């Protein structure tokens, strides 16, 4: 009489690489590195902004693409590539780094800094920001002299954050296309803007001069900005050339930005995102994008990495 | 191999044992017939299972962008960034290679194992009634009804039951 | 498992062998005794204590400061600083727990081998005078002494001395 | 008769993680993670200064808290969170590069630059920077117009680097409260500063204006600096606004900075350190600071990482 | 050892052995002869081989300079740049050292395996014509010329053709 | 009679480290870790171009140096120590940037921008700059006042990028060594370079005063650069003290870059380099240079480590 011991088999396992071979059939294993995307941003769960047409930046200087987004409030910041920060041509200095600060903010809260002014005009425009017509950055003040060729009075403005949040204060530098349209909009002679906190000294002079046209116009306002903390006062002294801050803006809580192409999905629930949509895995690694964000798998060269489940396959 | 029984002196394995990893077939008066092994199953299944549970598990690390796809960054720190990246997306690549070669290596070895355990099991229940025919088969030298079968299976068959029989039976 | 002795065949360990990690427990007519076997005891103790001074071990990698506490660096660099940082975390957390993870489960299957080499020692030292009981013993079938299960221990035992004593018990 | 083979328990052996179980029960086990700290700077065998008041970048300027450190020599430099760069209210500009500098260099070694200067007063003070009374920043001169409001004549000053190793030459620029105080102590007119050495051209403008009270004073004095290679002269063109230097920077060898808030103790001795001590350990990861410095074991997450030192506990 | 037999219960081996990694030395009536076992070495070799096949291979990902040897870049990026490499020059070494330790702990054990699963494979082909002897040899308790000797190498070796003559030899 | 089992063996085997020994002897081991340099640039198979004493970055702006590479085409390109970028004294701004480009750029293809000039001279030259006596960079032109002290008109020069790659745009500002040599070349007043596209807006000031000779000049051409995107403008608006480009760069496709000290080999064919020459491995880590490129092993710090190839060596 007899009895036999043995184990299982199929007729096709799957192929896996150990330390000894290349390819040798187990019965079952499974994959290790995600390669499904959902191409939506699975936004379930969390107070999401399509920034659309608004860059990220505009949102504090606030131009009319930024009109919705002026005191946005958000868990994710989603930044599109149709979105400009900007009306009248123009650039932030130190760009990426308040894009970063942004992005984390949680959104942005704005404060009146109480500026009011004699002697100027406060309400300079440009066809380029159109609302209802010619109108401006929402949150700044295109500061002219009285009338064309007028002299501009030597200014100081200061604001004092008395909120318990740092805050961000942005002022613009008009570079007027030549030196002719930069004393016709704030009279003749050398103009210097001079900006200090107490953490900061700094000084500005327009530079005036031909530059391709942006929306039809040469000039452009680069913008500037410093974070002013707690009890802390900045004062701006200037002679024209000038975009004044009306408000400041202070950072809500937290929030994670990311840069996609896809459509929003509130019925989809996700933590890591890149901009061809989201990644939803248990897995360890992906193959999707080296350059996701969120809570996310590693990404790693490989398309596919089998984990064996099962015991070598050994048929007839 | 590592361990020698699968793939090894069992030449091959069997494609009709479904309720199992592990399994007996036996032959006596009442004919041939075939049962899995819960117990050296549910061993194998569970440590493979952990090594799951292992894997397939939450990186909680949040990261964010320090790049930008759309408005491109400052060329150097740009290629710092790319370099920086790259430099860890050769380590993450290595380290994943590595160890699903490694856990592969040990879960063949493992299930290698629990063939091995189960095989020196019975021939120990078997004692001197009993030989190794070489091919993961056992020679009783006894009459093994289906009754007893079952004993070897469910780990009760008394050997000094059947000894003065087989001793006997082996000359 | 993996070699099928610890937490295997040979069910639980013994909390009075206090000389040792192995160990052997005879019973015969002067009554039942324990001792530690050294030589397995210190095979085990010397490949564990190994990967212990492969560990216990100087980094001689210098870092300095990127970054600063007190007046904090330019944004962006900042950003790159603590994501370059936070990735390389994550690597060494990675690699920190999974080469504990693989090297316990190497040291609990490495003490498993150098129960079953002990076990397997005994078994060929006994010859054709005793039997596998399945359980970790030996069914000696013939008269053992103290000073003769002393010879099993210190490996002196001699299997011709008992054959025609052991060969005729076991009918 | 009978011989049983077996192997030792505990009643509570220690839980720990394997590839297949999470918790196993082996007889002993180990710690592979440090979070013991040392709550001190264990300095002993190392030349060491602890900055107290001092910033690390007054050592090169010398205001009143850095008297002491003029000429520092070093194996490590304690920085400290009171410490501060300077008296009369200021920053250096690309300040973070220089202490990575200073905090590598083993201290530093002052020569004169050997200016001398006529038609000018040379010892311009402040109240800010207290010695017995009125003073000023030990390494540079504030240069002032001869009596208020005179011409302050157009100058030029030259250093050429003498020796072996490269020199830190720092000037400052002095951004007065009022075009009226800058007119008071150097003169009427435009304010230029221009400094060029080989490798370096630049030039420097005051920027006089309102800006907040910082230790009572609302004028500024920024620093900058450059470096001036063996052979090689630096040259000073300037009519007024100027903070000159009197001696220049040398590096003496090697050093190791960190940044703390606990005692120095010569009696233990350690090369990893942190802000909250010293971490001294034989492991290969640790739990205490991510942004540890010296020869550290690898930061890791983890609180805790058992190895185990002994076979599986099985016991009754 | 693991495994245990190679450093183990088979003291030592054979600088003689040359067609092989395993082999056999038999002795009988025309005199002692020793030949390499193919099957077994060609399983160790395999395995091994795989390993350097795996090692010895080609990273395609390329890397660019960030850095500058000539003109010195400027201090901070170039202080993150280096604290950068250097802690990925740890990671590198570290995963180099531990992959080669790991390696060579498993390569040891493979071969040990080999050479186990070679032993038992005799054992089971010599049934109850031999025993172990304990040192690696069996005492073959029949009369086994060179032709039968290789029969045992070549495994046509048929054990109920010498079964009588060794039952009776034993006692 | 009997039959024995055993393995292999040899006088003298290979120590090998393992999880749980150092050192133990095995058969047969093998390295893991390339020490071998080949002291040359192994360029066999690739379009080579050793710069020689032509600065990398001078191949745009193309001072004499250069002549041969103006639009030089390559798949490995090296830098040597004696390359200057330069001839007219003077450095890139952003310079190691503009490196990693090129070093990437597969060479470069030059296409005129067509900017012609009237109420200036055109042609400013230099000793410094020799080819047949006083010549200028060849891709540059200086644009001088037509005559001492003659006012430089105030100009505006775009060029739009035509074709389908993105083009290198260089300019230089002219650092005079006074205001007089300043008023004396380009007339009297503030001088004001301002350069943008769209992606870019940024302005220059020349900064002249005393500094030391450098090849016998005190002068100073410091050089600027942006990268225009297809159908994008680029517009110079300026009154003098600038360098204006006659011709913009495009890159070819791909290539490596290294830099070296060493010779060049067509007859040995290699993908990682260093200063030091080339890695020829199939090794998975090098313990030759930390800094090497293109497809290397990776660099480790450990001279060897030795992986084992056959059992345990066990002798009498
Ligand atoms: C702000 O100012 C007032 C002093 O008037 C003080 O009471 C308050 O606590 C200050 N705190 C901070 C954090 O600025
Ligand atoms: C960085 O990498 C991305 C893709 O991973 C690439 O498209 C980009 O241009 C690279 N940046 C630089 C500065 O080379
Ligand atoms: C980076 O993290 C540190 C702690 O590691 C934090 O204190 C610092 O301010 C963070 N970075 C930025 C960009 O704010
Ligand atoms: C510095 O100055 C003099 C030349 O007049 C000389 O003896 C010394 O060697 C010089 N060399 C360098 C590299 O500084
Ligand atoms: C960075 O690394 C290299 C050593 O590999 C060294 O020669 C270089 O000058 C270092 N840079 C700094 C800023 O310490
Ligand atoms: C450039 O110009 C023409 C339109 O005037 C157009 O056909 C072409 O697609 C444009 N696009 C790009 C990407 O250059």
């Amino acid at each position: 009489d007899k009895i036999c011991l043995g184990h299982h088999a199929v007729s096709n396992g799957t192929k896996v690489n150990t330390l000894t071979e290349r390819g040798v059939e187990v019965v079952n294993a499974t994959e290790t590195v995600e390669r499904t995307n959902i191409p939506r941003i699975c936004s379930k769960g969390k107070r999401t902004v399509d920034l659309g047409q608004c860059g990220l930046l505009g949102t504090i200087t606030g131009p009319p693409q930024c009109d919705q987004f002026l005191e946005f409030s958000a868990d994710l910041i989603i930044e599109r590539r149709e979105g400009s920060d900007v009306c009248y041509p123009g650039k932030f200095v130190n760009e990426e780094a308040l894009r970063q600060i942004l992005r984390k903010s949680g959104g942005i809260d704005k404060e009146a800094m109480g500026f009011t002014y004699s002697g100027i005009r406060t309400n300079g425009a440009t066809s380029a920001c159109r609302r209802s017509g010619s109108s401006f950055y929402a949150e700044m003040k295109w500061l002219l002299s009285n009338t064309d060729n007028a002299a501009f009075p030597q200014m100081t403005k200061s604001y004092k954050n008395t909120r318990k949040s740092p805050a961000i204060i942005v002022w613009g530098i008009h570079h007027s296309v030549s030196t002719a349209e930069q004393t016709k909009l704030y009279g003749s002679g050398n103009k210097l803007v001079t900006v200090g906190s107490s953490n900061y000294q700094q000084s500005f002079v327009p530079s005036p001069g031909a530059r391709p046209q942006v929306n039809g116009l040469s000039g452009r306002i680069d913008f500037h900005w410093l974070i002013l903390n707690p009890n802390d006062t900045v004062t701006f002294s200037f002679n024209g050339a000038f975009i004044a801050p009306d408000r400041a803006s202070f950072l809500r809580g937290k929030s994670m930005g990311i840069q996609s192409g896809v459509q929003v999905d509130a019925d989809c629930e996700g933590d890591c995102y890149h901009s061809g949509g989201t990644i939803i895995s248990k897995l360890p690694f992906q193959n999707i994008d080296s350059r996701a964000v969120g809570k996310c798998p590693r990404y790693v060269k490989q398309r596919s990495l089998l984990l064996a489940t099962g015991m070598k396959n050994v048929p007839e | 191999g590592l361990f020698g029984a699968i793939a090894g002196f069992i030449e091959n394995g069997w494609e009709g044992l479904i309720n199992g990893w592990y399994g007996f077939r036996h032959q006596n008066a009442q004919g041939e017939g075939t049962a899995a092994d819960y117990k050296s199953t549910q061993s194998a299944i569970d440590q493979i299972t952990g090594k799951l549970n292992r894997l397939i598990e939450k990186t909680n690390q949040q990261f964010e962008l320090i790049d930008n796809e759309f408005n491109e960054v400052e060329k150097q720190i740009g290629n710092v960034i790319n370099w920086t990246r790259d430099s860890i997306t050769e380590v993450w690549s290595y380290n994943a290679e590595l160890l699903v070669a490694m856990e592969n290596q040990h879960t063949i070895d493992l299930a290698d194992s629990e063939m091995d355990k189960l095989y020196e099991r019975v021939k120990r229940q078997l004692r001197e009634n009993a030989e190794e025919d070489g091919t993961g088969c056992f020679e009783i030298f006894h009459k093994c009804d289906d009754d007893c079968m079952a004993s070897i299976r469910n780990n009760t068959y008394d050997h000094s039951k059947y000894r003065e029989e087989a001793m006997q039976n082996r000359i």
